[PDB]
Parts: C-alpha cells; structure tokens; sequence
C-alpha cells in the first residue's frame, strides 16, 4: 500500500532518489493441486541473498541506465533468458531510503514460466545473489491459511509484498476482497506464532 | 558505504595523454557500475564513460571524447581506468568517479581530480 | 526444540503415530558473497504447495513402506535424482497430530547440491506438490538479519525448522551460540514487524 | 478426510475367483498408495497387497497370495481393485482397504468386507 506516481512524476525524481525494477512473471495455471485445488494463476518470486523473498530485478542507476536497459541487466544475472521491454511497465510507487519501485509484469504461458525458472537454475546469481525461485501459492486450502494466506506469512523485502498484491489486484488476478482476506489471515497467523 | 578513492589528472599540454584511475572499497557488490563524469567552466556535470564489471554491456562514451578516451577495467582490484588521449583545452574539468550496482540503493561518488590542458 | 528420541524407540510407536522423513542435503561452500561474506555452507529446503518453507521429504505409512523407501519415494517425486539410505539417518523427534519426525542428512559436493537443484526443476512434483528449492543462507551481514536471521523469519513447517537448527548444530556447521543469537534476531525482527 | 469405499466380497467355493474394489474420496493426494489387509480366524490384520498411483514402484504381495492375487488400479476413479483366484479356506477373512499419502499424516482404513471361502 504505497503511494503509486505516475511515470513522468517518477522521472523528474532523479539524484535525490534511488531507482528500482522488478518484473512479475506470472502465467494462467489450469491445473488443480491433488487434483481438486484450482491454482488459477502461477507468479514467480525469489529467494534473495539477504533471506527475504522478493521478486527479480533490482536498483537501477540512472546515471548509468535506462530503466528498461537497467532491469534487463539484473535480469539477465538472476535469469538469464527473458528481456522487457516498457510494453511491460505497470506501476511506480514511493518507499531508511527515498526509492522509485518500479513494477514491469508479464504474462507468459505456463511452459514459458518454466522455461525461466530453468534457465535461472543456471543463472550468473543463481547460489549467490539469488538463492532459488518459488512460485506464489494463489489458491487457500480448506483450514484456510495453506497456499496463499501462509505464502504471505514468509519475510519480504517489504516493497516486494506492496507490489505483489497490487499487481494481483490491478491485473485483475485476485479480486481485492480476497487478497485483504489473504493478507488478514497471514498476519493472525504470524501473531499466533509468536507466542513463545 | 562504498569509498572511491581516484588517482591521476593534473597539468596537460594539447595533445598529450593522462590516466585517471578508480577504485572502490567497502561494501561492493560483484557486479557493479563504475564510470566517470566531469564538470567544465560552465557546464553542468556531464557523461563521460561507464564500464561494468560483469560484461553486461559494451563501454559507452560521451561523443566529445569517443575515439580518444578509453575505458578498462581491473576487477581484481576493483579498479577502472580513463586513458585520455588527444587531450584539448574542452578537456579541462574536474573529473568524478561513480560507483553503483544493483543490490545496494546508494549511487556512490568519488572526490574531485582537476585536469587542466593548457600550452 | 523437539523432544528427541532414539531411533529404536520411534520404531516401537506405530499406528497410533504418523511418520515423516525428512531429507537435509547440505554442502560446503568456499564461495563468498559479494567476494566479501564467507557462505561457509549450503543448505537446501524448498517452498511447499502449502506455502511453507520446508525439507525434502513427507509422510511415510509404515503399513506400506520402510522408512527409507518412503522417504526416497518422495524424495524421486520432489526432487528426481538422488537415494539416501539409513546411513544418513540423523536424527528422531516428537512433535494437531501424533507424528515422529525422521531427519537424514547427506554431505554433498557444491556441484552436487547444483545437480539436485537442475534436477527439482524438472521433477514430477515440481510447479505443483514443491514450489521451488532455496539455499539456506547461513552467513549474517552488516546489519545483523540480512541472510541466515531474516532467512528464519520466514514460515516454516515447524519441525522443519526445529529439525535446521538442531541439525546445523549437531553436524558442527554453526556453533549453538551463533543459532540462539540468530534465532533471536529472527523472532524480535518479526516483532517489529507486527507493528502496523 | 480422506473416505473408503469398498464393493465386492461374500461368499464363494474353493478354487473360485472374487474381485475387491476400493476408491478413496475426500482430501485425497495425487500421488498416493493403497492396498489391503485382512484378519483371519485367530490371527492379527495382516498385509496383503499393495499398490501406488505414480509407478512409485511394483506392487508387492503376501507370500500367501502371490500368483493367486493382483492388485490394479484406476487412478481416474482413484480406485483400486483385488483380483482374488483360486481360493482357499486360507483365505476366509475380513478384509479392509487402506489409504495414505506422502502430504497428509493419517493413515486411513476401509470399512471391512467379508470374504469366506467354504464349499
């Protein structure tokens, strides 16, 4: 729940501000978990170096860069297969720092989804930077915190959790309702745990 | 903090040659940016060449200096390197190193080195 | 922190207990991050279709299976390469349900551990039962969370993490100090985060 | 849940042949192992045969009932079947179908079905 700004709002934002690119792969998912669970859509994230589950991409410095130009780069370390372009752009929003998050999204079939989570098994960062793709778990099992609500419940880099369930609802993947549901349910959890 | 520490620059003739050296300490990342800018009596802060450590990209230049100035790296000692050559009296600025990579939000820069082409 | 026991007396409970076996595959890890942090070890554990991070691994009915078996059951379904046998049983714990928890643990090569990683992600259950393989990082940066502390925020399945620690502490991988102080940066980072 | 369902069973003569059906319902799995016990007059419930939904690996039987018994199944129907030949007074049992999998901790049981083999 960031302030969004528009696009040309964020370029006059220049050395004052810190600048960074993520990209939300994602892919229409017509398969059922055990065959009975409907997965809907699939959305890759990452583990990142420093424990935190966030999506590809990165900061990106415009004395050196393009936006575009900039993501593709760290895309290609983490990755190492897939290039966008801003047909993909979709948000920026404002955050210890003042940065621009800058969110591209893409629908890819499912195999193509693959594809990438292959070629990032073999990636540059791949042990180093980047510790390993997940998929987002979007479907909520019957004790109604399994799949998405305890997805939600793992340690993000806090503009990763913003952006992923603004995409989710802008992109028109999850209605808003559920995702306020999801999010509620997580936190409930992460209370109940800590009582130790 | 990344600290950039430079060496090189000082008094030119026309014509003649000069090396700018850079390298950053602290905590740097693996693949990072590092490059040059440069301010002339008059002008804003100006583009003048970037180098990754990574082979991300071809170096880039500044038109005013293509064909004379040459960008290289030693990332072993995390060091770039700015050969100026064909040195002209539009030379004279003070000269910046930058550093940056992905992982860290800070867009680092180094210390002021006049270079000063003059008969 | 499971209360422990030995392998025999796992073996006298039986249908009135679950079983799980767990796999731990690890490997020593000379790499540095950034050319700076010394990673010292990797450890593998995956995102499950439950959202969890866990282990390797699952349920074994011992009407049907011997401990081994059924771990490289699952282990052929998630991960599609490697057999462990009980010469790398490690440990038994007692944990909603009655379930005695196995944990094997296997010494791989760092090129060995990539192999399993190139391997999960053209498993059977990969994109479906398991989300995704992660490295474990086990190193602690500057700012005292980023890696191993803001790894152990995340959601576990609760064995599992009970089953890391006390592994990374009985194979001598991190000293028992070094795990207390980490787990505490964990536990009171996620406090801080329930503040909103 | 994950719930049992059994068809078949009763009476027969020596040296006859009867078929058992079993589906689970419910949470079940996709991967997943069933199979069958039976208790005997004075004995305890014993295995009989069993079998996986993922070619996990070839099913086993009891020494009794090898060549006799074979164990199939139906994973579109999540059902599984007993072809019990060549009968014998060995055989007369309740016989009771099992459910589990690797992603649940319960390990489920039918309800049992007679079979008595008497001439």
């Amino acid at each position: 729940e960031l302030k969004q700004i528009s696009r040309v709002e964020a370029m006059r934002l220049g050395p004052g501000w810190s600048h960074s690119c993520h990209a939300m792969l994602y892919a229409a998912n017509p398969g059922q978990l055990f065959g009975r669970i409907p997965m809907r859509f699939s959305v890759l994230m990452q583990m990142r170096f420093d424990g935190l589950l966030g999506f590809p991409g990165g900061f990106v410095d415009r004395r050196f860069w393009s936006l575009e130009d900039g993501l593709n780069r760290v895309l290609g370390l983490g990755l190492g297969c897939l290039r966008l372009t801003e047909a993909d752009y979709l948000s920026s929003h404002l955050t210890p720092h003042r940065v621009v998050a800058h969110l591209y999204a893409r629908q890819l079939t499912l195999e193509q989804l693959h594809a990438v989570e292959i070629s990032a098994v073999h990636s540059r960062d791949h042990g180093l930077e980047v510790l390993g793709l997940v998929r987002v778990p979007l479907y909520t099992q019957k004790d109604r915190v399994g799949g998405f609500p305890n997805f939600l419940s793992n340690a993000f880099v806090s503009t990763a959790k913003c952006q992923l369930l603004f995409a989710l609802k802008v992109l028109n993947m999850m209605p808003e309702e559920k995702l306020v549901e999801a999010l509620a349910a997580a936190t409930e959890k992460q209370k109940k745990a800590l009582e130790k | 903090e990344v600290q950039l520490q430079a060496s090189g620059g000082g008094f030119v003739q026309p014509g003649g040659s000069l090396r700018l050296s850079c390298a950053a300490s602290g905590t740097t990342s693996r693949h990072y940016d590092m490059g040059w800018f440069r301010q002339a009596p008059g002008k804003e802060r100006e583009f003048v060449s970037a180098i990754s450590s990574d082979h991300s990209r071809i170096p880039y230049y500044a038109d005013s200096v293509k064909g004379r100035f040459t960008i290289s790296r030693d990332n072993s000692k995390n060091t770039v390197y700015l050969q100026m050559n064909s040195l002209r009296a539009e030379d004279t600025a003070t000269y910046y190193c930058a550093y940056s990579d992905p992982y860290q939000p800070m867009s680092y820069w180094g210390q002021g080195t006049q270079v000063t082409v003059s008969s």
